[PDB]
């Protein structure tokens, strides 16, 4: 389970590097597009983690 | 290249359709029970069986007959509205 | 340039249509309903719990 972890801190820098392209000059549907695709695996992947990890929180 | 279009209009028989259009009102209300039936009984049995591969099975065969009949229900039910 | 009781006339087209396409129609129809059940399966039987 370390490479769920590596799954997880990649979709959290994913979710910032889509809003700092957002800020530089890019439209809507882009960003809202890009944020699906990124969106559901980290979604699936992090909820797993979360789950595995676990008793030590 | 007008005459043998005309002669060969005049030389055939008419236009017989599949089915009537005065008869599919009863097929409409009589495919909307059974695609209900059966697409109910298909969306009842994902239920906790805790059983996958029965389950996967059973689905997919009672989601094939509910979208086929959901077709006809849907082709038959459009044309006695008004848009063909 | 044409005039309403002296140019009338008919227009003929040929053309065919072969039963294979006659029934393609509720096969088109039948096949978005059974792809739009397959995604409340894989969505309904899916793990999103975070506990144990
Ligand atoms: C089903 C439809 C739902 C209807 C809801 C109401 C929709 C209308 C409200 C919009 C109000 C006007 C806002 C506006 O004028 O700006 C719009 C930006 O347009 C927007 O996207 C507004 C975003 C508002 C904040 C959203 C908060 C929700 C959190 C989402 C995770 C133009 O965006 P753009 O100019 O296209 O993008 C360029 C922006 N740069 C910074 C890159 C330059
Ligand atoms: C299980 C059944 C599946 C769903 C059934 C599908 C319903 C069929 C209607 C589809 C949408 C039709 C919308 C419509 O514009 O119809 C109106 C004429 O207006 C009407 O008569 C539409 C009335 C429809 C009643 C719907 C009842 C509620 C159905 C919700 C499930 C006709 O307008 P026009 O499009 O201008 O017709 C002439 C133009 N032609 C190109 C055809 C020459
Ligand atoms: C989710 C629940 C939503 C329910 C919404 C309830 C809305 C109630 C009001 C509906 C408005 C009526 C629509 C309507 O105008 O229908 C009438 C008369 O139509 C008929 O003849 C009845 C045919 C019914 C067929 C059954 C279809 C069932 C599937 C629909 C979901 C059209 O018939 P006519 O106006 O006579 O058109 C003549 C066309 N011929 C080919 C017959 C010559
Ligand atoms: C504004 C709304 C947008 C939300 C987008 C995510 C949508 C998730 C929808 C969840 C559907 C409900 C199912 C569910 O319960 O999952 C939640 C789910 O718990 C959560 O909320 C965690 C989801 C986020 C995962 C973390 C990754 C970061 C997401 C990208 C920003 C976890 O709660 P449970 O694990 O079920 O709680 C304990 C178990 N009981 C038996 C007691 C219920």
């Amino acid at each position: 389970t370390a490479v769920y972890f590596l799954g997880f801190i990649a979709t959290i820098v994913g979710f910032e590097v889509i809003f700092a392209r957002y800020y530089l000059g890019t439209s809507i549907f882009e960003t809202l597009f890009s944020s699906l695709y990124l969106g559901a695996p980290g979604l699936l992947t992090s909820t797993k983690f979360l789950r595995s990890f676990g008793q030590t929180i | 290249t007008y005459e043998q279009l005309y002669k060969e209009f005049h030389s055939s028989k008419s236009f017989q359709p599949f089915i009537h259009l005065d008869t599919q009102p009863k097929f409409a209300i009589c495919g909307l029970i059974v695609t209900l039936a059966v697409l109910s009984s298909a969306l009842f049995a994902v239920g906790s069986k805790s059983s996958y591969i029965k389950k996967l099975f059973f689905y997919t065969i009672l989601s094939v007959i509910g979208s086929l009949f959901a077709g006809l229900t849907t082709v038959f039910a459009s044309n006695s509205f008004g848009v063909y | 340039n044409l005039i309403s009781q002296v140019a009338n006339g008919q227009v003929l087209i040929k053309y065919d249509y072969p039963k294979s396409s006659f029934f393609k129609k509720p096969l088109s129809i039948a096949c978005y309903i059974f792809t739009a059940l397959m995604g409340v399966f894989v969505l309904k039987t899916l793990n999103m719990n975070v506990t144990n």
